[PDB]
């Protein structure tokens, strides 16, 4: 007894999607079925809701006139036709069984992500050292890597040379549909001066390379 | 309309020579008209509403009551008040009780007791006046071409009436148009009525019957309740309590009592149009005006397929889907006979001329064959279509 | 309506006994009394594993159990296990109308490790950055334990309500937890403040850093 | 004291929504998990069905319908065993106390 | 808030759903709970109230 | 099990509208619609200013206003003024038995001023106190505002768990708050360890002070 998922992905606003649900283990044509998705932040909603048969059909008022949920009984399968997409649709769908008046069993989900965004190499910006010191002889920086699309980018201080101390945090999605990340070192305090590293930022979708100082 | 999918269904004939027939059009049925040479023609009457209606009377039939509150006297030492007594939405009664010296009084007689509960309704019954001259209806008007049933909602013509609106016509691409002169009945289904609503039912009931009911009553805005001892009551009193009798929710006499009454329903969002489920309207049909079209298409002769196979509708006729994949704008010959040899038709085509105007149409032929043993017969020569039917 | 609020964040040790409750706020819930509990691990399907308040589906272990007094449902979880390290859903059938409500979510954290506070880096926008006519304000956390943050931004004195970018904690090498916090501004308001402050809330306790034009 | 408890009869119930499972004619009876349980309110019929409605045939097709039922509040029944019946008797006697 | 001697030949005859007094079935449910009969896929409850 | 729930404490300035909500059960505050809400200034009698729901009595401003949805009644003030600064109660008539249940309170702060720094001054054990074999370091919270503080204590880095006695805190006469916290110890601790601090949490903002036996 599973339900799998598929047809989540990336695609425009005002684009136009179907995910599937296929199941296995039970008499599909018994049981009601039904969508539910889970926003970035948000808590679980179920969207679709459809009977045994078909015959019967329930939507939310979010996606009421856009999504069109249907199933086809002889192929055990269950269709979520996403028509006049979002922003908000962003979110991760799942096909669940429902019996007994509650939300049985669940698949294991497929994500959609809508992007305005296009393929946009970053712009590098050195980050000032400070004194983290604890008394004491540490200093931290990094460089900033905005306005990204889409993952990966691949950082590195010292054209593969340096790795001690290094952190790169994962990236972060934004309103403007563009991600951006930061990484940084941490290096004594009386060696601020003494020595030079510049990041490797490397975007392949857009083939971008750049290297970026830093002093104080 | 379209009348093949609804169980109960008419035909009506009218004369060669003839302009208007007349007909009855029920809830929950259709009609189909049929006039020679005149492509068939379904009329369902799909909703008879009021937008609207003016709220009249609001009955309780729930109630909640708060905790008794007492105030009491001796005998000779007055009334006993509370200022819970000039409220206009507590309910109160005045009594008096016996008291002695045991328990606490030096004289034995009648003292005064007053008793006072806060009154507040948990669901109530709504009563909306009717204006029987405000009272709507929707019609469905569509032809018998050969539409595929997954098209009949895209064919149909919904028409809207008034109480006092004119002419309404359905115009069809090629066929030309019907025109309607119809009138609801609500002499006798509508008279003295109310529109009574709980929170999921509606009815209709007599008037006299509403501003009868032994219940609480308000004039629907914000209005003290009147006649409150309908569902609160106060016993005798003991010595300085007085204990309530609570009559009860009183939904289900009031369901009861209206078992096998007509009954209201409700939109979507439209939550003042209120859908009538009971009379008929009489309506009158313009036909001359109403073409067939491909007349002068020539015979159909290639060989043609059944789609869907001529089934039982239920209504004495059958139907049946024939494909054309070859042949250019040409008219579907459709016989029903009783031998293969002599070609002489027995039966009544509903589907008058049978049309396929493009290459690969699928077309929906009924047809009313005669009682007992048949044969429907569709095209010529080699290639026509045979399928033996039994009618009973 | 029916909205269903729980804990973002709840955590106990191995061995030990936890309570995650599901508050009711709606019209009238308090009808049909079939909650139902629901364990997500990441990346996996939601498995039931309490519905119509305290039954059980079958296979479920006896360690998990429900109650409900009011217009709150409770899951309690005893004999806490560090299989249990996962996120529980709550949900509710609130009426005929708009059927079952979820609620936000609650991510269990076994505490298989000690209490981290978390280290945090503020830094200044770059001379190279106001020159392309932007400035953003970086807040790095790192070496917490549990990842569970609570981030917020203060010009001068006052909260700031508008750019501020939090992320969702990505767990980090040496089995702790980072998140990054960035504040898109113009480069006018960075020089008219006095400062600007990213202050960090784990666990009660608070980490403010501080940055100046 | 304690009477034996014999029935609860029901007078206020509330209802969840209706559930459906319907299939054309001669295509079988429909079935829904919530029939084979206890606490829903369920019932077998036939509807009316055809093209218009999508099935290739003209007749009665199998339909059920589910409800799930709890009682909101119920009358409770108990037995009177008269041999268990209990009185109390006040008695006094006319000796000048005072009523205090 | 409400009790009364009643005849068991009545109480037994009630038109009402009843139990069995522990966590048991309810017993002819359809006293309070009717189905209408059906349009072409659609059935609709009477509840016949409280 | 039947117990009105409310905030702690809202907040808000001059001039702004600002709403106490009121959280009951099923029943509580949604069986009969009578909700009534309290207004109460520290060591004077409660005034009824909302009764039934949405009712005002005879002299009760029109800022005061209540509505009720389900579990939910509302106490919405606008207009907001340095009178309307007190503490506020939710009641609602159960049922005919418990009759009246109350809410915990809510104490709303009106932002008539702006934000302060809390002042802080530690002091070490006395001699004569650990001559008494006793410690107890003094954390002394002065001048901030608003009132909402976090105390916390350290053993030479290290939270400290027991021993703490920390007050709630008061209003000064110049309107600014003040507030204090006690760590009682054994002298064996004082000396075996490197320093002690106390440190205050206050609107995000920390403040520390270290003390060490000397």
């Amino acid at each position: 007894v599973q339900l799998v998922e598929s047809g989540g992905g990336l695609v425009k606003p005002g684009g136009s999607l179907r995910l599937s649900c296929a199941a296995s283990g039970f008499i599909f044509s018994d049981y009601y079925m039904m969508w539910i998705r889970q926003a970035p932040g948000k808590g679980l909603e179920w969207i679709s809701y459809i009977s045994s048969s078909g015959s019967q059909i329930y939507y939310t008022e979010s996606v009421k006139g856009r999504f069109t949920i249907s199933r086809d009984n002889g192929k055990n399968l269950l269709y979520l036709q996403m028509n006049s997409l979002r922003g908000e649709d962003t979110a991760l769908y799942y096909c669940a069984t429902e019996t007994g008046w509650r939300i049985d069993t669940w698949g294991q989900g497929t994500l959609v992500t809508v992007s305005s965004a296009s393929t946009k190499g970053p712009s590098v910006f050195p980050l000032a050292p400070s004194s983290k010191s604890t008394s004491g002889g540490t200093a931290a920086l990094g460089c900033l890597v905005k306005d990204y699309f889409p993952e990966p980018v691949t950082v590195s201080w010292n054209s593969g040379a340096l790795t001690s101390g290094v952190h790169t945090f994962p990236a972060v999605l934004q309103s403007s549909g563009l991600y951006s990340l930061s990484s940084v070192v941490t290096v004594p305090s009386s060696s601020l001066g003494t020595q030079t590293y510049i990041c490797n930022v490397n975007h392949k979708p857009s083939n971008t390379k750049v290297d970026k100082r830093v002093e104080p | 309309a379209h009348c093949i999918g609804i169980t109960d269904r008419d035909f009506i004939e009218g004369v060669h020579g003839g302009t208007w027939v007349s007909a009855t059009l029920e809830q929950d049925k259709c009609v189909t008209v049929m006039a020679p040479d005149k492509p068939s023609l379904d009329i369902s009457l799909q909703t008879v509403a009021i937008d609207g209606p003016a709220e009249a009377r609001k009955v309780c039939y729930s109630a909640v009551l708060t905790h008794v509150k007492i105030n009491d006297k001796c005998p000779s030492t007055g009334e006993a008040h509370l200022a819970e007594e000039n409220d206009g939405d507590n309910a109160c009664k005045r009594t008096y009780s016996d008291r002695g010296w045991g328990n606490g009084c030096g004289l034995f007689g009648k003292g005064s007791i007053v008793a006072c509960a806060k009154f507040t309704c948990a669901k109530s019954m709504s009563l909306f006046e009717v204006d029987q001259t405000k009272i709507q209806y929707v019609i469905r008007a569509q032809l018998h071409v050969g539409a595929k049933q997954e098209n009949w909602n895209t064919d149909i013509k919904t028409l809207k009436f008034d109480a006092l609106s004119g002419s309404q016509e359905a115009e069809f691409t090629g066929y030309g148009k019907a025109t309607l002169e119809c009138q609801v009945q609500t002499a006798v289904d509508f008279g003295n009525s109310y529109i009574a609503e709980m929170e999921k039912d509606s009815w209709i009931v007599d008037r006299q019957w509403a501003q009868d009911l032994t219940l609480p009553w308000q004039s629907g805005s914000g209005g003290i309740w009147r006649e409150m001892h309908h569902l609160v009551e106060f016993e005798p009193p003991h010595a300085a309590t007085i204990r309530v009798l609570a009559l009860g929710n009183q939904e289900g006499s009031l369901k009861t009592a209206l078992t096998g009454a007509m009954r209201v329903t409700k939109d979507e969002n439209d939550n003042n149009l209120y859908k009538l489920h009971g009379g008929h309207v009489s309506c009158r049909v313009k036909l001359s005006a109403l073409t067939l079209k491909g007349t002068s298409y020539k015979m159909c002769t290639d060989k043609m397929s059944f789609v869907k196979n001529p089934t039982d509708t239920g209504h004495g006729t059958v139907v049946m889907q024939v494909k054309v994949p070859k042949g250019a704008p040409c008219k579907i010959p459709v016989i029903v006979a009783d031998d293969l040899t002599a070609a002489v038709n027995k039966g009544i085509l509903v589907t008058v001329n049978p049309i396929a105007s493009t290459n690969d149409d699928e077309v929906l032929i009924e047809v009313n064959p005669p009682f007992g043993d048949s044969y429907i017969i569709v095209g010529t020569g080699d290639s026509r279509l045979t399928y033996q039917w039994h009618k009973e | 309506q029916a909205v269903l609020t729980q804990p973002a964040s709840v955590s106990g040790s191995p061995g030990q006994s936890i309570t995650i409750s599901c508050t009711g706020t709606g019209s009238n819930i308090e009808t049909y009394n079939l909650v139902s509990w629901y364990q997500r691990h990441p990346g996996k399907a939601p498995k039931l594993i309490l519905y119509e308040v305290s039954e059980r589906p079958s296979g479920v272990s006896n360690r998990f159990s429900g109650s409900k007094s009011g217009n709150t449902a409770s899951l309690t979880i005893s004999g806490l296990q560090a299989e249990d390290e996962a996120d529980y859903f709550c949900c509710s059938y609130a009426d005929t109308n708009i059927f079952w409500v979820f609620g936000g979510g609650t991510h269990l954290t076994v505490l298989g490790q000690p209490k981290a506070a978390p280290s945090v880096t503020l830094f200044p926008p770059s001379s190279e950055e106001l020159q392309a006519n932007k400035a953003t304000l970086v807040c790095l956390i790192s070496d917490f334990y549990p990842g569970a943050v609570t981030v917020a931004w203060k010009a001068d004195s006052s909260p700031v309500k508008a750019g501020v970018e939090t992320t969702t904690p990505s767990k980090q090498s040496n089995n702790k937890y980072a998140a990054s916090s960035y504040l898109s501004l113009t480069p006018e308001q960075w020089k008219s403040h006095r400062s600007y402050s990213c202050q960090v809330t784990h666990e009660g306790s608070t980490v403010e850093k501080t940055v100046a034009p």
